[PDB]
């Protein structure tokens, strides 16, 4: 056994004063053993041994204001009492059922009466709120060409359009209008309504949404009565030159209501829990430090200084009645100052952070700056493993997840399939699992560290209310000590979500004052969640339950994306300045920019043993007894068996059974360990651990890796399978037995013919399944919009953010009901949203001054010179728009006036880039690759002396191709040198099967390519006339030239001699044969 | 937009 | 009298300095930069000129050679060009030819190198490839075994070294703007001259780099130089005119020609400019290349190849055969050229003239 670095044995106590260890029996034994008595903490208990204005009459109704009205008009739908006292459910109007034969237009709402007399039914007047009384039993109207014809059927004049009034019933008059702004004196509401200025702050919701009753513009701060003003109890404060002057300045001598001042000299009266102090007429209470005056003004309560103000302790805090004490987590020693904790293990930390093309290893002071790996595609995520000294990352360019040891050895790829958009990952060092978010499948995944047994644990939406869903997942952090997974979402309903490590207990943590939570992480010492916002530009931390939020940086950050904390310092990566920088983790003091990164630094981590704390594994040995994933249960104590994604979990009497549900288009391995796509079967590369994916009777592989081979030597991409199109020439891609159980990916919906299309495309008024299945009327009538989406009457589905955004999205206008779209429930958020002046939609703040009309009325683009750009990481264009500094001199016009690129100096290329003639940068991978990339073809210049990278096969012409593209039966170099030296691929001397024509130089092609004018193989034997004399040179498809060579298809009379004797560009064959027979 | 990688 | 050579972006024009009229030469070409010539190596009466081509778009530049008549005048001759096969050329701003050893010198401004190869351009090798920003035109002095080159980037410099790439040194680095052209006075103790497109002056200095002198000032943006007899030649780039002045800088600026701004260089075509009487110091012992040096010679290998271990003469790389040259139209004294089925240049003599190539009559 060992003593872990800086830590102590399991049954040992650590002296917080200096880090020395003592036996457990020594702590709380009654004797101070440590240097500072940390072993004898307070947490251990000692040893044990005219009548009335509204009296009215029996026939008259009574009103609060003092009026008397006839009882006939009570609850008739309109105020008769003059104070609404006859028109409320407060006293009684719930059963206001009206008299006899009145038509009950239930479309009407309390702003109007549903019952309408038949005296004016069908009279040509809109009695009901949508004028249904004019169609229910009424003779039709011919209407006029000079009047506005409502699309519903009503007829009105043009004066009844664009006026906020539903004259047509179906709002056809007000729909599509472009109301001009309000007048000079007129007040404007959030929903664009115009109301008279006098109607502000009168307890009536005249704006509809409550704009005229907003607290900020309505509340009048009472005269403060500052210094040189004595605030008397009456509120009409005077100068203190008049205190107790015996002249009644404030009503009933409130200024002289008491002049003894010293009212504290008693116990029952004035009752103050702790201390008392007199005032100019009375007393007031006060508390000792560490105590809070509660709401009663007559007592003192102890505050939880650890929860209220965590910045008082560098680490784990312990509350005391009246004070607090700062402890340090195991492995840290408490400094003599009594607050700061210092790491003890001699392993000093360093920052591992990832760039475009790079992963870099940076010391926490900026003195050392090295390179871990280079030449990667795009490393957007990264994490480490303390137990095995491993490193993991996501290469978003190639959509794979790699892993390697920290000493540059044994680079492997664990997960390489079905990765559409993985934005972040985290390594579970406890139960040996890997987590990563998918931003396209909109889910959360869990897997074994080696790559097997992928499983979903989160999807759809989080709350029971279906408001926050997986729009744009980004950023993930694990807290395996309590079995929780925290991830951030930067969708339109941005939030921070939590879920148990087995998928139970998903809930919402933080969903307010947040727009772009790119970063997220947890401090494992004091147990405080940390995150940052890219839009609001803050760094905030809070308890693990989303309570007691505190702000470190307040709007001073351009664009954080990732952050990590070690000791008392927080390190974060800034996109706009393209820098990695650090500051104190509680107040932000000591900000230092550590490194100028040329590319955006995406993900950052602190590699130290203490950043992955140790504790016992719940699935201790035997994998918890499960043949499959043993996951940590919510709460961190228990564990839960689970099966992979393509399996069915069936529960036995007392233990779990996993049944394979491999679909028809997939192959199940012999040991039933995993289910893999059918085109992975017989591909030549062993995928299943038992080798069953490669049987003994494998046909010869004509197709590449990742390609489906038809039943007869033909190839197609996997997407061709069961897409209701004859893709394989034989047609095996549409075979019944192959497609009969073609269950496909979750995020798309399957048609009747079992072709499946993206889920949103169904019921969008376009036949997408080619069998009209997605446009079936009954299906659209009977289906359901996926969680977090609104359902149209058309049957279409739209995101919740498109409801009440003015613009129609459902075809029919059920997505924009103006009766609902103007109430107070749809006010803009004053932090992250900007309200349009005229239209009622709300748009995000970053959309303001971008060169695009998001508000549909140029509200967001008007007055752009008033917006000041960010001082630290923003650049201002000529047209006064703000752009990220990272887009300046990037090579493209980014604000519409070339101002970002005016007077631009070229940048110096990084360690893995080659500089073209015109001083632009391209990756070293693009040098000598048989394609033009520098414009002047400079990447291919002088490609004879340079080496190829170890995984690239050098062509004899000096260019480089990946070594997997040699000895395959096709030319990959531009001179077929990759196949030229390859050995005989068959004992009988040939190079490819009998179904293929074989050229001279071991490259070989399909039969149908012979004699087509295309030089299919270099040094082409295909264009050999002698062997091609007897091929079907038939007139309907081939032009048989005079020299007996035949010309493929449209090449006849094309303008260039494809024959070789001049008669290709001639007459009598491409001219009129018999003048259009 | 401005956050996508 | 000397014959002038002026390359334009599309065509090459030669002008007799005494007959005062132009004559026909190579046509139908694109993006040529600079020219240099070798005086009738086979002594039949036709010299060899070497002209490079810049590149645009996907295709790369190249170096080509063509024949020029040494007699009084020649016309209607179908001059044919041949490519040396030197691939991967971006901007050959400077080219020079060494008549002693059959070597060609050129520098790539974009590649920031100076190359070397045989007259057919097979045994390619980099001579100097370090610490160059934008290498300008070059010059060669086989008699003293020193080649000259300049830089026009952030650090304008003029340098010289041996023909085998060693003993590199800087001549001057002060009071220099944008050097553009180089010339050596072979008769005046091997004095060297250079121009400046920013200072607008032409200066001279000895080969070792002593006694710098300002010869002429306010030359209206000179581009290239040439010294013959006792006069200096330069061309105003922004106007296209050609001028003469005493090479000692004590005479008026005489005017010669006015040409379009596509003019790139002025070069004098005369045997006395190069003094072909210089003998070859090489012993024909080297395997691939026999470069020159002051008082001796040296052997070299093609680029990316080394000598066999222990030896310093034999290279590891293979040796390719030389490239044949097409025959020219030697037709003299107003004759015409014609190609038969054998495609030989069978001349058509004019009235009163007889013989194979119609020499006299
Ligand atoms: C870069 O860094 C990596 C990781 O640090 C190095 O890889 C390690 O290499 C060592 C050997 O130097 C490996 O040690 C060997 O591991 C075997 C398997 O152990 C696994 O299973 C056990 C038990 O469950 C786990 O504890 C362990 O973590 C592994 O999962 C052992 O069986 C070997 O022991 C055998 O040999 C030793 C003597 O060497 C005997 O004493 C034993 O009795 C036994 O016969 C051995 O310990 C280690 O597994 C590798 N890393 C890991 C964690 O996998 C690279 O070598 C290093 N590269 C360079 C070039 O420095
Ligand atoms: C991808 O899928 C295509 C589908 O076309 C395949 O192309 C076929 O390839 C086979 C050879 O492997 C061809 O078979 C030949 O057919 C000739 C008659 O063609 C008629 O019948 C075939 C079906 O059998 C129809 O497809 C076609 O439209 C015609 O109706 C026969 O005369 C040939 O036999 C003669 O030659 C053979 C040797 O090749 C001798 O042994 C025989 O004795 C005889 O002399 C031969 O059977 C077939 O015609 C091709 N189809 C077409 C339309 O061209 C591709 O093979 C496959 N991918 C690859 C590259 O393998
Ligand atoms: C050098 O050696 C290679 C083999 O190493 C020879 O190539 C073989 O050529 C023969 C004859 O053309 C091919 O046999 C035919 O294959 C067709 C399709 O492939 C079947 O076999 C593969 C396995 O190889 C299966 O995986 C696949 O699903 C197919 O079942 C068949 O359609 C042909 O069937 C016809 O003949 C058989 C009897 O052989 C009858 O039972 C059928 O009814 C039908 O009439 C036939 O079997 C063979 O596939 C080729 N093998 C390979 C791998 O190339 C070369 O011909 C030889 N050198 C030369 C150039 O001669
Ligand atoms: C604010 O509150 C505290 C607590 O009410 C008041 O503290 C009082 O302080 C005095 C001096 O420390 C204490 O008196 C002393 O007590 C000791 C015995 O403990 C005695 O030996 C000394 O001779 C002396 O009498 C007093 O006990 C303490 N109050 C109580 C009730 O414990 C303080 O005065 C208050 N101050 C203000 C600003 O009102
Ligand atoms: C990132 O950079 C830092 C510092 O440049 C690297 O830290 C260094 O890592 C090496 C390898 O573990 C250490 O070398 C070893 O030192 C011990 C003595 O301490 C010696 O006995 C061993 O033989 C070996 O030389 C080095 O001490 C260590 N330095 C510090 C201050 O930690 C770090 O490894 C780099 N990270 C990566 C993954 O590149
Ligand atoms: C989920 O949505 C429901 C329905 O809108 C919310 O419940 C109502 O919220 C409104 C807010 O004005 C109240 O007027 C109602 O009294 C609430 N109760 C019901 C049952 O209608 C609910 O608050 C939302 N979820 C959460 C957790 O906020
Ligand atoms: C399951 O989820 C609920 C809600 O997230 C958790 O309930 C919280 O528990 C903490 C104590 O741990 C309380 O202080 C909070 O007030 C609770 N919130 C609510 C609204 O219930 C519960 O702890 C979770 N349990 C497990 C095992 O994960
Ligand atoms: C010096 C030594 O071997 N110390 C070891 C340490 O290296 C590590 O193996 C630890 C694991 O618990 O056990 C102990
Ligand atoms: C053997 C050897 O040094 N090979 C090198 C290789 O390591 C790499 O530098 C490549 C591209 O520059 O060129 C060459
Ligand atoms: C980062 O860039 C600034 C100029 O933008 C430069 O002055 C500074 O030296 C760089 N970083 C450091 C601290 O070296
Ligand atoms: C405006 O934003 C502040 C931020 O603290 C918030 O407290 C306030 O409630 C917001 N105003 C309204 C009307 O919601
Ligand atoms: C231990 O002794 C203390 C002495 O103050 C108390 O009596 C306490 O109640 C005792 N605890 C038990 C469990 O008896
Ligand atoms: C539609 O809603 C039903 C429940 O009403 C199911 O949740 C179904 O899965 C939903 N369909 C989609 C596409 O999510
Ligand atoms: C190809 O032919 C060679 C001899 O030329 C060998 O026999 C070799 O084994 C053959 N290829 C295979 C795969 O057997
Ligand atoms: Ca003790
Ligand atoms: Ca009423
Ligand atoms: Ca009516
Ligand atoms: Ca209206
Ligand atoms: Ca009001
Ligand atoms: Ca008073
Ligand atoms: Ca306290
Ligand atoms: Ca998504
Ligand atoms: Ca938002
Ligand atoms: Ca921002
Ligand atoms: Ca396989
Ligand atoms: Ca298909
Ligand atoms: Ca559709
Ligand atoms: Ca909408
Ligand atoms: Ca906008
Ligand atoms: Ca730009
Ligand atoms: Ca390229
Ligand atoms: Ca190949
Ligand atoms: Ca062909
Ligand atoms: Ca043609």
């Amino acid at each position: 056994p060992t003593r872990p670095p800086g830590m102590c044995h399991l049954d040992e106590f650590q002296c917080q004063g200096d880090g020395t260890c003592i036996p457990n029996t020594w702590e709380c034994d009654g004797h101070p053993d440590c240097i500072h008595g940390s072993d004898e903490h307070t947490g251990c208990v000692p040893k044990t041994c005219g009548h009335s204005v509204n009296t009215c009459r029996a026939s008259q109704f009574q009103c609060d204001n003092g009026r008397c009205i006839s009882g006939n008009w009570v609850c008739d739908g309109d105020n008769d009492c003059g104070d609404m006292s006859d028109e409320d459910q407060r006293h009684h109007c719930e059963l206001q059922n009206c008299s006899s034969t009145q038509f009950t237009c239930v479309n009407s709402r309390p702003p109007n009466r549903r019952c309408i007399p038949q005296y004016w039914v069908c009279d040509g007047d809109a009695d009901c709120s949508d004028a249904l009384d004019e169609l229910q039993n009424c003779t039709m109207r011919t209407c006029s060409a000079g009047e506005f014809s409502c699309a519903n059927g009503r007829c009105v004049r043009q004066s009844f359009r664009c006026d906020r009034r539903n004259d047509c019933g179906d709002y056809s008059d007000e729909r599509g209008c472009s109301y001009p702004p309000c007048h000079a004196n007129q007040f404007t509401c959030q929903n664009g309504r115009c109301i008279p200025r006098f109607f502000v702050c009168d307890e009536d919701n005249d704006c509809g949404d409550g704009s005229d009753e907003q607290e900020h513009l309505c509340h009048t701060p009472e005269p403060t009565c500052p210094l040189h003003q004595f605030r008397c109890d009456n509120g009409h404060c005077i100068e203190m030159g008049r205190v107790c002057n015996h002249v009644d300045d404030c009503s009933d001598n409130s200024d002289e209501k008491g002049c003894g001042i010293n009212e504290c000299l008693d116990s029952s009266i004035s009752r103050c829990d702790h201390n008392c102090t007199d005032t100019i007429t009375s007393f007031y209470c006060s508390c000792l430090p560490g105590y809070k005056l509660m709401s009663d003004k007559r007592s003192c309560v102890d505050i939880d200084e650890c929860k209220e103000s965590p910045q008082l302790c560098s680490q784990k805090c312990e509350n005391v009645v009246g004070s607090y004490i700062c402890k340090c987590a195991p492995g840290y020693i408490r400094e003599p100052d009594g607050k700061s904790c210092r790491q003890n293990s001699n392993i000093e930390p360093y920052l591992i952070f990832s760039n475009r093309y790079y992963i870099r290893n940076l010391t926490t002071d900026g003195s050392s700056y090295s390179l871990i790996l280079q030449g990667l595609g795009n490393v957007v995520a990264l994490d480490f493993d303390r137990v095995e000294k491993r490193l993991y990352w996501i290469d978003a360019e190639k959509q794979i997840i790699e892993r390697m040891f920290l000493n540059k050895t044994n680079r492997e790829t664990i997960i390489n399939h079905r990765l559409r958009r993985a934005e972040s990952l985290a390594v579970d060092w406890v139960s040996r699992k890997l987590y990563w978010l998918d931003a396209i499948l909109d889910c959360l995944f869990v897997s074994d560290l080696e790559g097997r047994h992928r499983k979903m644990i989160a999807q759809h939406c989080v709350d029971a209310n279906n408001t926050f869903c997986f729009e744009h997942p980004r950023g993930i952090v694990l807290h395996p000590q309590r079995g929780h997974v925290y991830w951030a979402d930067w969708g339109v309903h941005a939030y921070i979500g939590r879920i148990g490590m087995d998928g139970t207990n998903k809930s919402v943590i933080i969903s307010t004052k947040i727009e772009w939570p790119n970063a997220i992480t947890i401090d494992y010492t004091n147990d405080l969640l940390y995150w940052a916002d890219a839009h609001l530009g803050y760094i905030e931390f809070s308890d693990l339950e989303g309570h007691h939020r505190h702000t470190v940086y307040d709007g001073s950050l351009p664009h954080p994306f990732a952050l990590t904390i070690f000791e008392d310092t927080v390190f974060w990566t800034d996109w706009n300045t393209r820098t990695v920088e650090k500051g104190n983790k509680y107040d932000g003091s000591g900000r230092v920019v550590l490194v100028n990164t040329t590319h955006k630094p995406f993900d950052i981590h602190v590699y130290h043993p203490y950043r992955q704390p140790i504790m016992s594994n719940p699935c201790g040995t035997n994998n918890g007894g499960c043949s499959h994933l043993c996951l940590i249960k919510a709460g961190g104590r228990g564990f839960t068996c689970a099966c992979p994604d393509d399996f069915q979990t069936v529960q036995l009497r007392d233990r779990t059974l996993c049944m394979p549900m491999c679909s028809s288009t997939q192959f199940l391995c012999g040991n039933n360990e995993k289910c893999i796509p059918i085109w992975w079967k017989c591909d030549g590369q062993k995928d299943c651990s038992d080798g069953s994916d490669e049987p003994d009777l494998c046909p010869h592989r004509f197709c590449r890796l990742g390609q489906f081979q038809c039943r007869d030597g033909n190839c197609t991409s996997p997407q061709a399978l069961c897409n209701a199109r004859q893709d394989c020439a034989d047609g095996s891609d549409e075979d019944r037995v192959l497609c009969e159980h073609h269950r496909c990916e979750s995020n798309e919906w399957q048609c009747a013919n079992k072709r499946c299309i993206p889920q949103s495309w169904q019921c969008d008024s376009v036949n997408d399944c080619l069998d009209n299945s997605d446009e079936d009327t009954s299906h659209c009538a009977s289906r359901t919009c996926r969680p977090g989406q609104f359902k149209c009457n058309n049957g279409r589905c739209i995101p919740q953010s498109w409801k009440c955004d003015v613009d129609n999205d459902c075809g029919d206008y059920s997505d924009e009901p103006i009766d609902e779209c103007t109430t107070a429930a749809y006010n803009c958020d004053n932090h992250t949203e900007f309200s349009c002046k005229t239209n009622y939609r709300c748009i995000p703040q970053w959309a303001v001054c971008n060169g695009f009309d998001d508000c549909r009325d140029n509200s967001d683009e008007q007055g752009c010179e008033s917006v000041p750009c960010h001082p630290s990481g923003d650049f201002r264009c000529a047209n006064h728009h703000c752009i990220p500094l990272r887009w300046k001199c990037d090579g493209t016009d980014d604000c519409g006036d070339n101002s970002d690129e005016e007077n631009c100096v070229p940048r110096e290329c990084s360690e893995s880039e080659f500089r073209c003639a015109d001083q632009q940068c391209i990756p070293s991978r693009w040098v000598c690759d048989q394609e033009n990339d520098c414009g002047d073809n400079s990447d291919e210049r002088d490609c004879e002396m340079k080496t190829c990278h170890p995984e690239h096969f050098q062509c004899t012409s000096g260019h480089c191709v990946p070594k997997a593209l040699a000895c395959d039966g096709r030319a990959d170099c531009l001179d077929a040198s990759d196949e030229s030296a390859c050995p005989t691929r068959f004992p009988n001397g040939t190079y490819c099967p009998a179904a293929m024509f074989e050229c001279k130089n071991h490259v070989c092609i399909q039969s149908f390519w012979i004699c087509d004018g295309e030089n299919d193989c270099v040094d082409g034997s295909d264009e050999e006339i002698h062997l091609c004399f007897n091929i079907p040179c038939e007139s309907p498809q081939r032009f048989r030239c005079d020299n007996s060579r035949c010309v493929y298809g449209h090449q006849l009379c094309n303008g260039v001699d494809d024959c070789g004797d001049g008669s290709d560009e001639k007459e009598e064959h491409c001219r009129k044969p018999t003048h259009k027979p | 937009x401005x956050n996508x990688x």
